[PDB]
C-alpha cells in the first residue's frame, strides 16, 4: 500500500506468508543498511574527527572549507593513525578512493539482495 | 549473622580480587622488564 | 564600569533555516496524528 | 472524528514557536551583512 | 623463511574449510536436526 | 608502517611454523572431537542427551518455576529420568 | 632477530586455539544420531 | 574422570612438541631483555 | 572591578585559584574511600537484588510492619 | 617515574594491537562476552528456562542456536555463579540462564571499555573525539534493550535472547503486544538507518564518479597517495551534478561528513527512547478516535485497524509456548482466526 | 480539522522545497 | 558570529553572569513548582481518598508535598480525608505560594547579577583575571551540603523538629505523616524499611560534612588537577552531569520496583504487585480467616476494604497505559464510584470456576475459566461451531459476595459473560463514565509517568556527560587537529610510546 | 464554564503572531 501503515501490513503478512526474516537474502538486506548505517558514522566521524585546524573556538569549524578549494580540509593519515590504532593497522584505509567505493558497494549491494 | 549468601559475597568479593591483583602484578612485573628508550 | 566583553553575534544562515524549518514541519508532520490520537 | 481537541493547539505551537525561534536569528543575521 | 608459497598454503587452508563447511551441511541432513 | 612483530606472511609460509602446527592444529581438533564423542560436554554443560529432554509418559517441560529451589527443582526432574 | 612471543602472540592463539577446538567438537557433532 | 585425561592429552602432546621445538629460539628472546 | 563589602568578607575563599599539593598528595587516600564505596555500593545492590540475603532484612513491602 | 608511570609506558607502546589502560577493562570483557556466546551457542541448551534446545550439540544450526535468557521466576537476579540460584554450581549455573548475564554484563563492561578506547587513542594521537562520541549511539540501544528494556518488565526473560532467530522472535513479539512499528520514536530510528544507508551509498558513489584524473591507468585506484594535499575529487562538479539533478547539493565538506555522523547517530537515539517507554508498557499502541469510530461503526475499516487484528493473533498464537511459565491453556474455541484458515 | 492540519503542514513543506530550490544561498568557488 | 548551539558559552569566563544565568534557570524551576500545585489544587478533587485518591487524578507534585508532611488545604479538607482541621501555613496553598515568592526573589537577583557582573570577588587577585578555585568552591558547597542533609534526617524526619514523612502499613491501607526514628543495624539498607532514609541522611550528612572540611582545607595533588583539568569549569560539568544520570537512574528504578519513599497511596501500586498478585493473597488470606471464624460467604466478603479491593485490580496498575493516552487514570476507566462484590463463578455441576487474569502484556485477553487445578472448564469461544466450552453449555453463573451486589446471582449467559468480561480485570468496580467523559483505555499512572521521563532523561544525560566530559579532556583540538601534526607521530615504530616523542626508535 | 473550545487558539494566534512579527523587526534592527 501507498501508506505507512499499510506498509506495515505488508510487512506483516509477508512475514507470515514467506517468511522473510528467515531468508538470507533479507539478512544480507539488514546486513547492508545497518553496514550501511554504521560506515556512515565511522566515516563521518572519523573524517569530522580529522579536520584540520582552520578556525576559532567562537565559530563553526565548518567555515573552515570554502566550496571549491584545492586542498583537502582533513588529514586522512591522522584518522588512518586512529582507525589503525582502535582496531589494527591493516584493517583501516589509506586510499581514499577505496575507502569511498567501499562506502558505495557494501549498501547498494546489500539492498540488491534484499530486492 | 553469616548467611550462606553472604559466604558468597565474600568469595566473589575475593575473587575480585585476586584476579586484579594478579592481572595488576604481572603487567607491572612486564612493564618493568621491558621498558621504553628514552 | 566597563561593558560586558564576553558578548558576541549570534547566526543562523539561510541554509540552517531551511534545514531547521524542515526539522520541524516534518516533525510535527510525524507527531500530529499522535497529539490528535 | 473524536481527536484531542487540545492536539490542533498542540500541533500549532510545535510548529509556530521553534519556526519563529529561527526565522528571529536568520533575519537578524542577514542585517548584519 | 619464505619456504613453503603463500598461494599453496591458502589452497590447502581453502580446501580445509571447505572440507568441515561441507561437512556441516551434510549434518544438516543426517542426525539432529535433521527433522528425520 | 611496522611496529617490530614478525609479518604474518613470513611466519606461516615458513617451514618452522607448520612443524609446530601441523601437530597443534588436528591435536586441538581431535581434542574437541573428543570432548562430545566421549560425552564429556553433556556432563559438564548440563545439557539433556537425546533420550532424556522427557520421561517415557511426560509431556511437560522440566521448567523452574523458583527462584531460590532452582537448583534443586532441575536436580528433581533428572531424577525423575533415572 | 623478531622475537616470537608477543602481547600479538597471545591475542592470536587466545582466539585460534578455542576456535579449532570448538570446530573439533562440531564436527563430532555431525555424526551425533537421536 | 577419565574422559578429561582423554580430552587434555592431545592438548599437552601438542604443547610438549611446539616446546621442544621453539625452545632454542625463546632462550635467545628473553636474553634480549637485558 | 567593583568592590563590595560582601565581595571583601568573601574574598579569601576565592584566592587560591590553581594551588595544588605536589606530585599524588592524597590520591592513594582517595583510592581506599573509593574501593570502600564500591563494596558499600554493591552490598546495597545485591540486597536489593536479593542476591545477598541476610538475617532479619526482609526485602518486601512486608516489612513496614 | 615510578611504577604508575612505567607500567603507563608499557600499556601505551605501539603495537600490533594497541593496548592502553582502557585494555585492562576492554580485553577481558569482549573476549569473555564473546567467549560466552560460543560456549552457549555450542553447547548449552534453553530446555530448563524456555523448554527449547538451542545448541549444536543439541541439533540446532547458526540461525536457531542461542544463548537464551533465564527463567521469568529468577526475576532480575544477577545470577552471579557464586549466588543464591546456583550456588557455585557451574552445571547448574548453565542450565538456569547464568551465560545470559554473564555476556550482557561483560558485554556492558566490555562496550565502556571499547568507548574509552576510542578516548584514550584519540587523545594520544591528537584528533578530536566525534569518533567515540558517534559510538554513544550504539551504547545506547544495547542498555535500553538488553538492561533498560527487561529491568521494567518481570524479569530478564523478556530480553532479547542471543541468537539470530531469537532476535527474529523479539521482533515478532515486539510488533504483536507492543505494535513497536505504530511508535514514531522507531519511526524515526528507521529514517535514521534507512537514511543513513543512502548517505553512505550516495557519498562513495559520487566520490568515486567525480574523481580527478590522476593516473593512466583505466584502475583508478591507484592515482591516490595519502600524503597528497589535493582533493581527490571534485567538490564542485559534485555540487552541480546534484543541484541539477536532485535540486540541491552539499557544498560544504565539513557539513557533509558530520551530517553523516549525526543522521544514524540520532536514529538510534531516538529508537533507544522508544524503548525505554516499553520498558514501561508505554506504547503506542492505539488511535483512540479510530477506536471508537471503529467500535460504532462496523463499516469503518483501515490499514490500522487490520494490522490489530494481525497482532491479536500473533499474542494468542504464540504465548503459550512463548512464555511457558504462565501455563496458558488456550482450546481450540478461543483461538481467533479468519474464515478456513 | 485534523485534515486541514494534516494538509497544511504537507503544503508549508511543498512551500519550502520551492525556497531551498530556487531561492538557495549560491555556492560560490573559493 | 556564534552558531545557535552555543550562544550559551559566553558565560564560561563570566561568573557573574553565570551566576545570574543560574539564579533564572532557579526561579523558573520554582516558579513552575508553585504553578503545577495551584493547577492541581484546582483541579483535585479531596472527597474520596478510598476509590479516587490523588493517583488517579494526575496528580503528580501533590504526592511530592504529601511524602515530606504537607497533608491539608486552607479550604480544610485534607488527603487522608481527616475534615476540619488547620494546618497553619503550611498547606498545599502556603507551600506553592512561598515558591511562588521565592521565583520572584529569584528573578530579582537575577537581574542585579547580569548588571553587575565586574565583581572583584571574581578577580584572580594575583594576575586581575576572572578566576573560580573550584576545588575550594566545592568543599565549601559540599559542607553547605552535609549539613543540610543532616538536618534534615535529624531534624524533619525524626520528628525532633518537623512533621516526620508519609510511612503506610504494607497493603498501603493507613498511611499517614509519622516520625521516624532512625534504623542503624543492617535493616536499614532495606528500600522497604523508612527508618533506614533516617539513618542514611544523619550518617551521609556527617559524613559529608567532614569531606567538606577536607576539600575546604586540602588542595588537590597536581596528578589529579591536570588529569582532570580542574581549572576547567567544563570538568565539572561533565562530573555534575554523571552524578545527576546516576541520581536520575535511581529514582526511576525505586520509583518502579517500589521503596519506602515511593508509597502507594501516594503513586498508586507497582506493576510487580499485579504480577505476584501481592493484594489478592492478602484479601483472600482475610476471607479464609473470616470463614475459620465461622462467618458466612457474604460475611467475609463483605468484611473486605473496598481500598484493599481497589488495588486488587488491573485498571491501577502503571504497566496498562500507553504513551499517547493522556491525563489521570479516571479518564479511562473512568471514576471509580464502588466495588460491586468479588465474582463467583460456578458451572452447571457446582464447582467453583476461576477467572484466568489479564497478564500486564496484553491489551486483550481471552476468557477462559478453570477449576481449582487449573483445568479449563468454561471460555468464551471464538469460532461457535465446534466449541465445547461455552458457558450456555457449561451452565455457567455469576453469585457476588460483598461490595454492592452481594447476595446477588446471575445465570442469564450474555449477563454472566459481562461479568467474566471484568473479571480478568480482576475485582470488579462501578465507574462514573460520564463525568470526565471517560473512554474507556486504561492509562499509566503518576508512578509510570515519572519513572518514564526519569529514565529517559537519564539516557540523555549520559551523552551530556561524554560531549562535556569529551570537551573538556580534547579542549586543545576542539578547533580541529594540529595543521603541522606530522605523519611520524602517528605512523607505525617511529615512537615506541604512542605520542610520545621523547621515546623516538 | 462551558466556553468556546476555537477561542485558545484564536486568542494565542492573536498574541503570537503579531508579537513575533514585531520581534523579528526589532532583532534585526539591533544588530545593523
Ligand atoms: C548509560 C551508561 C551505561 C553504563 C551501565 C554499565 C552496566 C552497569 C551494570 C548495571 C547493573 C544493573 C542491575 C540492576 C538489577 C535490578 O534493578 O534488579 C531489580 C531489583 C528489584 O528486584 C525486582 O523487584 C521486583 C518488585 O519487588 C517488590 O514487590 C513485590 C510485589 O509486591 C514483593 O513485595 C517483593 O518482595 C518486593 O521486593 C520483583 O520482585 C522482581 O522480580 C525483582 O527482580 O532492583 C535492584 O536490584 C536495584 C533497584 C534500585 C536501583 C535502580 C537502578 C536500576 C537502573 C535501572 C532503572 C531503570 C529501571 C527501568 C525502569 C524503566
Ligand atoms: C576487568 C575485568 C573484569 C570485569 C570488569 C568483570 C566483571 C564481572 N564479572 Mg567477570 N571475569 C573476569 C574479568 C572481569 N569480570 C576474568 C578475567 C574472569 C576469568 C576468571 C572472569 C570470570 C567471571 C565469572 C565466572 C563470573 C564473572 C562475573 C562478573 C560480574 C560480577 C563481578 C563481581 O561481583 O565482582 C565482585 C568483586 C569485585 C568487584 C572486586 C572488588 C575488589 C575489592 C575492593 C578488594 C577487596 C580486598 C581483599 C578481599 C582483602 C583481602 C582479605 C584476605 C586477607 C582475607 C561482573 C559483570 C559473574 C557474572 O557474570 O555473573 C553473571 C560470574 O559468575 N566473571
Ligand atoms: C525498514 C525496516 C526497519 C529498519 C531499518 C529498522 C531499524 C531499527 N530497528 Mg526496527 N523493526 C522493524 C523494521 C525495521 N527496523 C519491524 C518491522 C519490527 C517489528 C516490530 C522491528 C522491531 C524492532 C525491535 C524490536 C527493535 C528494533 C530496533 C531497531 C534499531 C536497531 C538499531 C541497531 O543497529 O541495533 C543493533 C544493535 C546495536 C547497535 C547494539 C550494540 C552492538 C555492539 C556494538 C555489538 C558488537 C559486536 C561484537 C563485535 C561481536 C560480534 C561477534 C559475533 C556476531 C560473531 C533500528 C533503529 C531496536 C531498537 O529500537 O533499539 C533501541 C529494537 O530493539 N526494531
Ligand atoms: C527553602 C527551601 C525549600 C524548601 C523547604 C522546599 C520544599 C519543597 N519543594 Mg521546593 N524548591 C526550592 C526550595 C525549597 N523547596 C528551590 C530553590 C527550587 C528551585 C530549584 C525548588 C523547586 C522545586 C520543585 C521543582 C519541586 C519542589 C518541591 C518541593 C516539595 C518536595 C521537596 C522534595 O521532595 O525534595 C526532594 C529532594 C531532592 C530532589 C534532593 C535530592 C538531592 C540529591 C540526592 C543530592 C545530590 C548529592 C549531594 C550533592 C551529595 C551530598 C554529599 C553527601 C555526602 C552529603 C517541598 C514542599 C516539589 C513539589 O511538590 O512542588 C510543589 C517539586 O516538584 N521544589
Ligand atoms: C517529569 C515530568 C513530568 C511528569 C512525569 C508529569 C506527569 C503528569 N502530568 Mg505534568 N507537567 C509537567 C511535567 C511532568 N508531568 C510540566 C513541565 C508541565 C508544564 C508543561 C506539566 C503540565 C501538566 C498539565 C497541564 C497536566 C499534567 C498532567 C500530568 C499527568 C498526565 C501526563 C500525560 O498525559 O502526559 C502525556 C505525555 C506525552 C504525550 C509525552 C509527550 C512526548 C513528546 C511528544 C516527545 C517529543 C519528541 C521530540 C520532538 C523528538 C525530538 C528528536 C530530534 C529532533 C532530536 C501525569 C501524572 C495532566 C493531569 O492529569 O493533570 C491532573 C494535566 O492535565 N501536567
Ligand atoms: C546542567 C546541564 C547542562 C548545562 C549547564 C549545559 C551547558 C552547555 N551545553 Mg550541554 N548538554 C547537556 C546538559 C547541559 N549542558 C545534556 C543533557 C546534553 C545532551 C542532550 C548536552 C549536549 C550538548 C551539546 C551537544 C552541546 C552542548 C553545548 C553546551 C553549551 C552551549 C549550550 C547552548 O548554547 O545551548 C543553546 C540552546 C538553544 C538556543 C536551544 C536549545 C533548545 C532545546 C533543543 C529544547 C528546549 C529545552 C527546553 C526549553 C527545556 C528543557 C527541559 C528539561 C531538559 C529541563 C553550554 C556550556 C554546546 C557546546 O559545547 O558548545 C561549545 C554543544 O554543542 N551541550
Ligand atoms: C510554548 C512551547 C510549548 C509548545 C511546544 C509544543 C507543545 C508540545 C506538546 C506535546 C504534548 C502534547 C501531547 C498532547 C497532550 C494534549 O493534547 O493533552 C493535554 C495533556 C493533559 O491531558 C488532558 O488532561 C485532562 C484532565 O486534566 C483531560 O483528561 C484531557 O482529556 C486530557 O487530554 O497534557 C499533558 O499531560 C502534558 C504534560 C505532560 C508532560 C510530562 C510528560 C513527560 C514525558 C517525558 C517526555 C520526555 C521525552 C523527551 C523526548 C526527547
Ligand atoms: C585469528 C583467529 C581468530 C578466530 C576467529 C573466531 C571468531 C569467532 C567465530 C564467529 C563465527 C560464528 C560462526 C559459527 C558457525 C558455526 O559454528 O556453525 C556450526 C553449524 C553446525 O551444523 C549443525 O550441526 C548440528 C550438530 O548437531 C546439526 O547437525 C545441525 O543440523 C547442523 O546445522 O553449522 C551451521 O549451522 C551451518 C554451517 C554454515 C554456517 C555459516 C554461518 C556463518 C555465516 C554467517 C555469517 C558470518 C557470521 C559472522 C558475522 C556475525
Ligand atoms: C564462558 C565461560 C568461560 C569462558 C569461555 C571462553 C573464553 C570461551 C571461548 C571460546 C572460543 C573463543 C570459541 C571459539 C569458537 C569458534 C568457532 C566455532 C568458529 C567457527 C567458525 C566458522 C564455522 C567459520 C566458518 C567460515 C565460514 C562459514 C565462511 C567464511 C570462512 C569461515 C572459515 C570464516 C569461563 C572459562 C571463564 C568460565 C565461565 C564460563
Ligand atoms: C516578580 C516578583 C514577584 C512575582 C513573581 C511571579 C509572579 C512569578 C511567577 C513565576 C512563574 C509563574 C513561573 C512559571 C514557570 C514555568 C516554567 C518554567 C515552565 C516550564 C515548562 C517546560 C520546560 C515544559 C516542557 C515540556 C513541554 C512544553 C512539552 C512536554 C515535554 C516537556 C515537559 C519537556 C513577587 C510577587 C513574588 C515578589 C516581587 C517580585
Ligand atoms: C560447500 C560444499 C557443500 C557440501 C555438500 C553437502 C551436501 C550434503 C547433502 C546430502 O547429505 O544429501
Ligand atoms: C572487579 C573485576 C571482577 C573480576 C573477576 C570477578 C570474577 C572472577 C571469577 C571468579 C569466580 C569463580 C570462583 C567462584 C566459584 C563459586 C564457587 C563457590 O561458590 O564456592
Ligand atoms: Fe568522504
Amino acid at each position: 500500500p501507498l501508506g505507512i501503515s499499510g506498509t506495515f501490513n505488508f510487512m506483516i503478512v509477508f512475514q507470515a506468508e514467506h517468511n522473510i526474516l528467515m531468508h538470507p537474502f533479507h539478512q544480507l538486506g539488514v546486513a547492508g543498511v545497518f553496514g550501511g548505517a554504521l560506515f556512515c558514522a565511522m566515516h563521518g566521524s572519523l573524517v569530522t574527527s580529522s579536520l584540520i585546524r582552520e578556525t576559532t573556538e567562537t565559530e563553526s569549524a565548518n567555515y573552515g572549507y570554502k566550496f571549491g578549494q584545492e586542498e583537502e580540509t582533513y588529514n586522512i593519515v591522522a584518522a588512518h593513525g586512529y582507525f589503525g590504532r582502535l582496531i589494527f593497522q591493516y584493517a583501516s584505509f589509506n586510499n581514499s578512493r577505496s575507502l569511498h567505493f567501499f562506502l558505495a558497494a557494501w549498501p547498494v549491494v546489500g539492498v540488491w539482495f534484499t530486492a | 549473622t553469616i548467611t550462606p549468601s553472604l559466604k558468597g559475597f565474600f568469595i566473589g568479593l575475593l575473587s575480585g580480587a585476586v584476579v586484579l591483583g594478579l592481572t595488576f602484578a604481572v603487567l607491572i612485573a612486564i612493564s618493568q622488564i621491558d621498558k621504553v628508550q628514552r | 564600569m566597563e561593558p560586558n566583553p564576553n558578548r558576541q553575534p549570534v547566526e543562523l544562515n539561510r541554509t540552517s533555516l531551511y534545514l531547521g524549518l524542515l526539522l520541524i514541519l516534518v516533525l510535527a508532520l510525524l507527531f500530529s496524528s499522535y497529539f490528535f490520537n | 472524528m473524536e481527536v484531542n481537541q487540545l492536539g490542533l493547539i498542540a500541533t500549532a505551537l510545535f510548529v509556530l514557536v521553534p519556526s519563529v525561534f529561527l526565522i528571529i536569528l536568520y533575519v537578524q543575521t542577514e542585517s548584519q551583512q | 623463511g619464505g619456504r613453503i608459497p603463500l598461494w599453496i598454503v591458502a589452497t590447502v587452508a581453502g580446501m580445509g574449510v571447505i572440507v568441515i563447511v561441507g561437512l556441516f551441511f551434510y549434518g544438516a541432513y543426517a542426525g539432529l536436526g535433521s527433522s528425520l | 608502517g611496522t611496529t617490530g612483530e614478525r609479518p604474518f606472511s613470513d611466519i606461516i609460509t615458513s617451514v618452522r611454523y607448520w612443524v609446530i602446527h601441523s601437530i597443534t592444529i588436528p591435536a586441538l581438533f581431535i581434542a574437541g572431537w573428543l570432548f562430545v564423542s566421549t560425552g564429556l560436554a553433556y556432563d559438564v554443560f548440563g545439557t539433556p542427551r537425546p533420550d532424556s529432554y522427557y520421561a517415557q509418559e511426560q509431556r511437560s517441560i522440566p521448567l523452574v518455576t523458583d527462584r531460590f529451589e532452582a537448583k534443586q527443582q532441575v536436580e528433581t526432574f533428572l531424577e525423575q529420568l533415572k | 632477530s623478531y622475537p616470537i612471543f608477543t602481547v600479538r602472540w597471545v591475542a592470536v592463539h587466545t582466539l585460534a586455539v578455542p576456535t579449532i577446538f570448538f570446530l573439533g567438537a562440531i564436527a563430532a557433532m555431525q555424526f551425533i544420531q537421536r | 574422570d577419565w574422559r578429561v585425561l582423554v580430552v587434555l592429552l592431545p592438548v599437552l602432546l601438542a604443547a610438549g612438541w611446539a616446546v621442544r621445538n621453539i625452545l632454542p629460539y625463546a632462550v635467545k628472546q628473553v636474553q634480549k631483555l637485558l | 572591578a567593583r568592590r563590595t563589602w560582601l565581595g571583601d568578607i568573601l574574598r579569601p575563599l576565592n584566592s587560591e585559584y590553581g594551588k595544588v599539593a605536589p606530585g599524588w598528595g592524597t590520591t592513594p587516600l582517595m583510592a581506599v574511600f573509593m574501593g570502600l564505596f564500591l563494596v558499600f555500593l554493591l552490598i546495597i545492590l545485591e540486597i536489593y537484588n536479593s542476591t545477598l540475603i541476610l538475617d532479619g532484612v526482609n526485602v518486601s513491602w512486608k516489612a513496614l510492619g | 617515574r615510578g611504577w604508575f608511570d612505567i607500567l603507563d609506558d608499557w600499556l601505551k607502546r605501539d603495537r600490533f594491537v594497541f593496548v592502553g589502560w582502557s585494555g585492562i577493562l576492554l580485553f577481558p570483557c569482549a573476549y569473555l562476552a564473546l567467549g560466552g556466546w560460543l560456549t552457549g551457542t555450542t553447547f548449552v541448551t534453553s530446555w530448563y528456562t524456555h523448554g527449547l534446545a538451542s545448541s549444536y550439540l543439541e541439533g540446532c544450526n547458526f540461525l536457531t542456536v542461542a544463548v537464551s535468557t533465564p527463567a521469568n521466576s529468577m526475576g532480575h537476579s544477577l545470577l552471579l555463579l557464586w549466588g543464591p540460584e546456583a550456588q557455585g554450581d557451574f552445571t547448574r549455573w548453565c542450565q538456569l540462564g547464568g551465560l545470559w548475564t554473564f555476556i550482557a554484563l561483560h558485554g556492558a563492561f566490555g562496550l565502556i571499555g571499547f568507548m574509552l578506547r576510542q578516548f584514550e587513542i584519540a587523545r594520544l594521537v591528537g584528533v578530536r573525539p566525534y569518533n567515540a562520541i558517534a559510538f554513544s549511539a550504539p551504547i545506547a540501544v544495547f542498555v535500553s534493550v538488553f538492561l533498560i528494556y527487561p529491568l521494567g518488565q518481570s524479569s530478564w526473560f523478556f530480553a532479547p535472547s542471543f541468537g539470530v532467530a531469537a532476535i527474529f522472535r523479539f521482533l515478532l513479539f515486539f510488533q504483536g503486544f507492543h505494535n513497536w512499528t505504530l511508535n514514531p520514536f522507531h519511526m524515526m530510528g528507521v529514517a535514521g538507518v534507512l537514511g543513513g544507508a543512502l548517505l553512505c551509498a550516495i557519498h562513495g558513489a559520487t566520490v568515486e564518479n567525480t574523481l580527478f584524473q590522476d593516473g593512466e591507468g583505466a584502475s583508478t585506484f591507484r592515482a591516490f597517495n595519502p600524503t597528497q594535499a589535493e582533493e581527490t575529487y571534485s567538490m564542485v562538479t559534485a555540487n552541480r551534478f546534484w543541484s541539477q539533478i536532485f535540486g540541491i547539493a552539499f557544498s560544504n565538506k565539513r557539513w557533509l561528513h558530520f551530517f553523516m555522523l549525526f543522521v544514524p547517530v540520532t536514529g538510534l537515539w531516538m529508537s533507544a527512547i522508544g524503548v525505554v517507554g516499553l520498558a514501561l508498557n508505554l506504547r503506542s499502541y492505539d488511535f483512540i478516535s479510530q477506536e471508537i469510530r471503529a467500535a460504532e461503526d462496523p463499516e469503518f475499516e483501515t490499514f490500522y485497524t487490520k494490522n490489530l487484528l494481525l497482532n491479536e493473533g500473533i499474542r494468542a498464537w504464540m504465548a503459550p509456548q512463548d512464555q511457558p511459565h504462565e501455563n496458558f491453556v488456550f482450546p481450540e474455541e478461543v483461538l481467533p482466526r479468519g474464515n478456513a484458515l | 480539522m485534523e485534515t486541514i492540519t494534516y494538509v497544511f503542514i504537507f503544503a508549508c513543506i511543498i512551500a519550502l522545497f520551492f525556497f531551498a530550490i530556487f531561492f538557495r544561498e549560491p555556492p560560490r568557488i573559493t | 558570529g556564534l552558531p545557535w548551539y552555543r550562544v550559551h558559552t559566553v558565560l564560561i569566563n563570566d561568573p557573574g553572569r553565570l551566576i545570574a544565568a543560574h539564579l533564572m534557570h532557579t526561579a523558573l524551576v520554582a516558579g513552575w513548582a508553585g504553578s503545577m500545585a495551584l493547577y492541581e489544587l484546582a483541579t483535585f478533587d479531596p472527597s474520596d481518598p478510598v476509590l479516587n485518591p490523588m493517583w488517579r487524578q494526575g496528580m503528580f507534585v501533590l504526592p511530592f508535598m504529601a511524602r515530606l508532611g504537607v497533608t491539608g488545604s486552607w479550604s480544610g479538607w485534607s488527603i487522608t480525608g481527616e475534615t476540619g482541621i488547620d494546618p497553619g501555613f503550611w498547606s498545599f496553598e502556603g507551600v506553592a505560594l512561598a515558591h511562588i515568592v521565592l521565583s520572584g526573589l529569584l528573578f530579582l537577583a537575577a537581574c542585579w547579577h547580569w548588571v553587575y557582573w565586574d565583581l572583584e570577588l571574581f578577580r584572580d587577585p594575583r594576575t586581575g583575571e576572572p578566576a573560580l578555585d573550584l576545588p575550594k568552591m566545592f568543599g565549601i558547597h559540599l559542607f553547605l551540603a552535609g549539613l543540610l542533609c543532616f538536618g534534615f534526617g535529624a531534624f524533619h524526619l525524626t520528628g525532633l523538629f518537623g512533621p516526620g514523612m508519609w510511612v503506610s502499613d504494607p497493603y498501603g491501607l493507613t498511611g499517614s505523616v509519622q516520625p521516624v526514628a532512625p534504623e542503624w543495624g543492617p535493616d536499614g539498607f532495606n528500600p522497604y524499611n523508612p527508618g533506614g532514609v533516617v539513618a542514611h541522611h544523619i550518617a551521609a550528612g556527617i559524613v559529608g560534612i567532614i569531606a567538606g572540611l577536607f576539600h575546604i582545607l586540602v588542595r588537590p595533588p597536581q596528578r589529579l588537577y591536570k588529569a582532570l583539568r580542574m581549572g576547567n569549569i567544563e570538568t565539572v560539568l561533565s562530573s555534575s552531569i554523571a552524578a545527576v544520570f546516576f541520581a536520575a537512574f535511581v529514582v526511576a528504578g525505586t520509583m518502579w520496583y517500589g521503596s519506602a519513599t515511593t508509597p502507594i497511596e501516594l503513586f498508586g501500586p507497582t506493576r510487580y504487585q499485579w504480577d505476584s498478585s501481592y493484594f489478592q493473597q492478602e484479601i483472600n488470606r482475610r476471607v479464609q480467616a473470616s470463614l475459620a471464624s465461622g462467618a458466612t460467604l457474604e460475611e467475609a466478603w463483605s468484611a473486605i476494604p473496598e481500598k484493599l479491593a481497589f488495588y486488587d485490580y488491573i485498571g491501577n496498575n502503571p504497566a496498562k497505559g500507553g504513551l499517547f493516552r493522556t491525563g489521570p487514570m479516571n479518564k479511562g476507566d473512568g471514576i471509580a464510584q464502588a466495588w460491586k462484590g468479588h465474582a463467583v463463578f460456578r458451572n452447571k455441576e457446582g464447582e467453583e470456576l476461576f477467572v484466568r487474569r489479564m497478564p500486564a502484556f496484553f491489551e486483550s485477553f481471552p476468557v477462559i475459566l478453570t477449576d481449582k487445578n487449573g483445568v479449563v472448564k468454561a471460555d468464551i469461544p471464538f469460532r461457535r461451531a465446534e466449541s465445547k466450552y461455552s458457558f450456555e453449555q457449561q451452565g455457567v453463573t455469576v453469585s457476588f459476595y460483598g461490595g454492592e451486589l452481594n447476595g446477588q446471582t446471575f445465570t442469564d449467559p450474555p449477563t454472566v459473560k459481562s461479568y467474566a468480561r471484568k473479571a480478568i480485570f480482576g475485582e470488579i468496580f462501578e465507574f462514573d463514565t460520564e463525568t470526565l467523559n471517560s473512554d474507556g483505555i486504561f492509562r499509566t499512572s503518576p508512578r509510570g509517568w515519572f519513572t518514564f521521563a526519569h529514565a529517559v532523561f537519564a539516557l540523555l544525560f549520559f551523552f551530556g556527560h561524554i560531549w562535556h566530559g569529551a570537551r573538556t579532556l580534547f579542549r586543545d583540538v576542539f578547533s580541529g587537529i594540529d595543521p603541522e601534526l606530522s605523519p611520524e607521530q602517528v605512523e607505525w615504530g617511529f615512537y615506541q610510546k604512542v605520542g610520545d616523542v621523547t621515546t623516538r626508535r
